RNA sequence: GUCUACGGCCAUACCACCCUGAACGCGCCCGAUCUCGUCUGAUCUCGGAAGCUAAGCAGGGUCGGGCCUGGUUAGUACUUGGAUGGGAGACCGCCUGGGAAUACCGGGUGCUGUAGGCUU
RNA sequence: CGUGGAGCAGAAGGGCAAAAGCUCGCUUGAUCUUGAUUUUCAGUACGAAUACAGACCGUGAAAGCGGGGCCUCACGAUCCU
RNA sequence: GAUUAGAGGUCUUGGGGCCGAAACGAUCUCAACCUAUUCUCAAACUUUAAAUGGGUAAGAAGCCCGGCUCGCUGGCGUGAG
């Protein structure tokens, strides 16, 4: 019902989960963020200075500015049917890395190593990620018994 | 009548403080603001000059911040001074100063910064500034790391500071707490500071006991006689220690003896042992009760 | 009232049932099998709609089941205390009381 | 004042409590939920007779009172005065509004 | 055995709650000063109770704490009044006991009309070496679980040391 | 084996109680002239090193509570999608896919980076 | 004994336990000056807020923190004076 | 936060007591206050916690190399170009 309010409906969102109401563990401060690696935005509550707005709680986008102790972030805000590439500032206590890209980078390293090894052996293996194919034709050994007879349970009443 | 608070509910809703913050050895409010560097530089370490003084020893360390642990750049304790001739004096302000000097010159030598960047043996009221470059050393600044928060005018946590700076570390500090200043005088003379650095006050305490009560003197200063200490050398052995420290502040660590391999404590109990011990404790005493 | 801001105010107080709820449990001596349902069937005529009646497979208002309950009591894992019976697991620190007399 | 439970039968709203925000609710007509020899030990009455509701609806406290009395009179008639323990196991907490019209 | 566990004096807390505000407490503080020999301090009120004649911050009581040799000095000097006698209930749940006394002249000060008739309390806290471990700053824990004292374990010290006996009541 | 300083995870690390102690390692502990601050050298601070491991601390014990992790709870509750499926309604069955949480019964009870000792 | 059961100017929600509460000590960063961004949306302004930069400063040993209130409300165009 | 019920036990009071004197005394007791349980709840409660949901990535704007510039950051380095 209500309209504009900088934090509406964030009673549970910014809430420092269900036991960790303590001070900020320092590793989140001590992590190294650089220009152009994919962070993601999850707002804390204890910081009290520099929160992303609740529209950006969960979205994730590139990082392009690095201040003393707060980074700028480019994220895609949904609005009426256009999609905006908006830029914000966030104190570094609300951001964290996102394994989404890091896993891709690891599999890039294995792809390139495999390509080099194909150079060495002359054989063209299949490079990454053929999707999940249907099952193969296999023999199920039944030595041990004849299969169990399975039969419906008659009704009973447990109120 | 009686209401309890340590119940299943209260434990279920408990919240455990940090390890250090819980056993009471660290303040994180200080640490967070003290040992992180701005994200503009991303990896320029923020060296800390840890100082911590026990009831039997003084420890100066140079560390910094890493995602896993805290890399100790260097360490120097106050119980090793017999290498340099400081026998008695373990948590004296003079001992702290000498330990700080040891750490400073040790660090500069490890970096090859000892042929330059000498402080001074004698009194001072200041640090020593230098000029900074790339590729070759220009300076070395480590931010002080005191105790939890406690300091008043004249503490050895400042004594180690004075030792380090007189050894040649650029450290942000305006000296309004070293022994040698009083809040009402508002101007420090630093001659009293040299007196504390060389322990001349300790010498006066010795003399005060000497001409008051030999019994009380010995009962306060026993090991001093056993070392055969004189108040006369207590202002010069320190100086020659200040020479020896800058003569060679590099550590020469020791061997290790073979292991007796068997003891500190009580290896934990096996599962079957823990599962049949209750069986015995029930059944055996049970058959005894039924004997009765 | 005139709908210009209509919103009711408290009146009466009801309870919400669920398919499979238990609106009334009567406990008595087994001899009263045909008094229990005979009487209880009247409530079917005071409540709205239809409510199946039923005879429990349990000893009483206990969590438990058919009368192996009393065997378990003999084993002392169930302690008769109050309108219900108190459960006892084999956990707990009384590994000397269970010795002295279980 | 009739307002027969026809109107307020179906469950149709977010469950109100007697809350800090709804004040002055009329007290549920039914108040005491245990009748008969309710001090009995468990070993006495080995029979529990239930009653399950087969419709998703609302039951009115007034109705609960009438039902409990009607089911207690008969079973006093048959079993006696210390022969049972009738325990209503349902509680009216969901209040309902009434919009007075001019 | 060994001085490991020996009970020893921890503190003696003495105070006066004059229940007014003017010169009365000003003279009471003087009485405590003459007795102990060190300047005492004052406690105001926390709440307001018109029923007793106090308001928030009402400057009510004068108190002080004593440690070391003077503790036994004053303890015995007062206990001569009761000539070494207390009661069971006077030993609290942590072996620290109390008793109040009505006047001040049998504590060796002459009746001074410039002052009045003042009475003062006496609450003694016993202890062992190694209770201060729970008031430190460098690192802090408990006093342990079996390193403590209780009512009977303070009665032992009272009966042995000052010979005072205890009346069932 | 294990301790010391700084830590990262911040309960498999907490709490309770009993037992055990591989230096002077931490610490208790003895004093207050110097520095400092309190009503109290209790705290803080300083100077010490006679005894002490009684305590903290470390390790262990607990048919311990707690906590973490498994089962049973259950393919139940629940729901994306479908119908000219039933029911007067309240609700409900089915096709298709997803799929929980108590009660209850198991197991576990700190790991570890860094710089520094010792084998009492 | 004491896991926030209290206090944080006020509604409620969030947040806090060597603090963001309580007591002291010192002080005016409640100041001067461009641009950027968030907040409502036409992605106009006002309001409010975010993070940097250039000056003068404050406190603290210092690391740092501070450009109003612990965060979410507490306020205003052309013309004219 | 609301709420039924029994129990097991001392305590703070009360009904009338008694003792004979106050006794909540042994008898009580009735409540209260605990301690284990017990029946039913929450749009403005919550330890748990789905289905359908919202973001990002799934390679040349990439990866590996080599050398300069930087009035910035400063052990030596960093990062940025």
């Amino acid at each position: 019902t209500n309209t504009k309010g900088k934090r509406r409906g964030t009673r549970y969102m910014f809430s420092r989960p269900f036991r960790k109401h303590g001070v900020v563990p320092l590793a989140t401060y001590m992590r190294i963020y650089k220009k152009g690696d994919i962070v993601d935005i999850k707002g804390m509550g204890t910081v009290q200075k520099g929160m992303p707005h609740k529209c950006y709680h969960g979205k994730t986008g590139r990082v392009y500015n690095v201040t003393q102790h707060a980074v700028g972030i480019v994220v895609n805000k949904q609005v009426k049917g256009k999609i905006l590439a908006k830029r914000i500032n966030v104190r570094i206590e609300h951001i964290k890395h996102s394994k989404s890209r890091d896993s891709f980078l690891k599999r890039v390293k294995e792809n390139d190593q495999k390509k080099k090894e194909a150079k060495e052996k002359g054989t063209w293996v299949q490079l990454k990620r053929q999707p999940a194919p249907p099952r193969e034709a296999h023999f199920v050994r039944t030595n041990g018994k004849e299969p169990e007879l399975l039969e419906p349970i008659p009704y009973e009443f447990m109120a | 009548f009686v209401k309890v608070v340590k119940n299943k509910a209260y434990f279920k809703r408990y919240q455990v403080k940090f390890r250090r913050r819980r056993e009471g050895k660290t303040d994180y409010y200080a640490r967070k603001r003290l040992v992180i560097q701005d994200k503009n530089k991303y990896n320029t370490p923020k060296y800390r000059m840890i100082v911590r003084v026990t009831n039997r020893d003084i420890i100066c360390q140079i560390a910094y911040a890493r995602i896993e642990g805290d890399m100790i750049v260097c360490a120097a304790y106050a119980h090793e001074l017999p290498k340099y001739g400081v026998k008695v004096g373990l948590t004296n302000y003079a001992a702290a100063y000498c330990t700080g000097l040891l750490l400073a010159r040790r660090l500069l030598n490890r970096f090859g910064m000892d042929k330059i960047y000498e402080g001074q043996v004698e009194v001072t009221g200041d640090e020593y500034n230098v000029e900074s470059i790339d590729g070759q050393p220009g300076a070395f600044t480590c931010y002080l790391d005191a105790g939890l928060a406690r300091t008043t005018t004249g503490n050895k946590v400042f004594g180690a500071l004075k030792g380090a700076v007189d050894g040649g570390l650029s450290i942000p500090h305006s000296t309004k707490r070293f022994p040698g200043y009083d809040s009402e005088s508002k101007e420090f003379n630093a001659e009293v500071h040299r007196k504390h650095i060389m322990g001349q006050n300790v010498a006066d305490y010795m003399r005060y006991l000497m001409e008051e009560d030999e019994d009380a003197y010995k009962k306060q200063f026993s090991q001093y006689i056993k070392n055969n200490v004189t108040p006369d050398m207590m202002e010069e052995m320190y100086k020659k220690a200040h020479a020896a420290i800058r003569e060679n502040p590099v550590y020469e660590k020791k061997p290790k003896r073979e292991v007796k391999k068997k003891r500190w404590n009580r290896p934990k109990m096996s599962l079957a042992q823990k599962k049949d011990r209750v069986a015995q404790k029930k059944a055996s005493f049970l058959r005894a009760q039924e004997r009765a | 009232t005139g709908m210009r801001g209509a919103f009711g105010k408290p009146q009466g107080t009801v309870a919400r049932v669920h398919i499979g709820q238990v609106i009334m449990s009567i406990r008595t001596k087994l001899q009263n099998k045909e008094h229990v349902v005979e009487a209880l069937r009247r409530a079917k005529f005071k409540f709205p709609g239809r409510q199946k009646i039923h005879i429990s497979k349990k000893w009483g208002f206990t969590k438990f089941n058919a009368d192996e309950f009393e065997d378990m009591v003999a084993e002392k894992r169930l302690i008769p205390d109050g309108c219900g019976v108190k459960y006892i697991p084999n956990r707990g620190p009384l590994d000397k009381w269970r010795a002295l007399h279980s | 004042g009739r307002r027969p439970a026809r109107c307020y039968r179906y469950c149709k709203n977010k469950p109100y409590p007697k809350s800090r925000f709804c004040r002055g609710v009329p007290d549920a007509k039914i108040r005491i939920f245990d009748l008969g020899r309710k001090k009995a030990k468990v070993d006495e009455f080995p029979l529990c007779g239930h009653m399950v509701s087969d419709e998703y609806e609302q039951l009115s406290s007034e109705a609960l009172e009438a039902a409990r009395i009607c089911a207690n009179k008969y079973m006093v008639k048959s079993c006696g005065k210390d022969g049972f323990h009738i325990r209503v196991r349902l509680h009216p907490f969901h209040v309902i509004r009434i919009n007075k019209m001019l | 055995e060994n001085p490991m566990r020996e009970l020893r004096i921890r503190k003696l807390c003495l105070n006066i709650c004059v229940g007014e505000s003017g010169d009365r407490l000003t003279r009471a503080a003087k009485v405590l000063e003459q007795l102990t020999g060190q300047t005492p301090v004052f406690s105001k009120a926390r709440y307001t109770v018109r029923s007793f004649g106090i308001r928030r911050n009402e400057k009510i009581a004068v108190h002080c704490t004593v440690r070391g040799a003077k503790a036994e000095e004053i303890l015995e000097k007062g206990l001569k009044v009761r000539e070494y006698e207390l009661r069971k209930n006077n030993f609290s749940d942590t072996g620290n006991f109390g008793f109040g006394i009505q006047e001040h002249i049998d504590l060796g000060i002459k009746y001074d009309p410039s002052i009045g008739i003042y009475g003062l309390d006496f609450y003694v806290v016993l202890g062992r070496p190694g209770f201060s471990i729970a008031d430190k700053k460098r690192r802090t824990g408990c006093i342990g679980a079996k390193h403590r004292i209780s009512k009977e374990e303070a009665m032992r010290w009272f009966q042995q040391k000052y010979d005072g006996i205890i009346l069932p009541g």
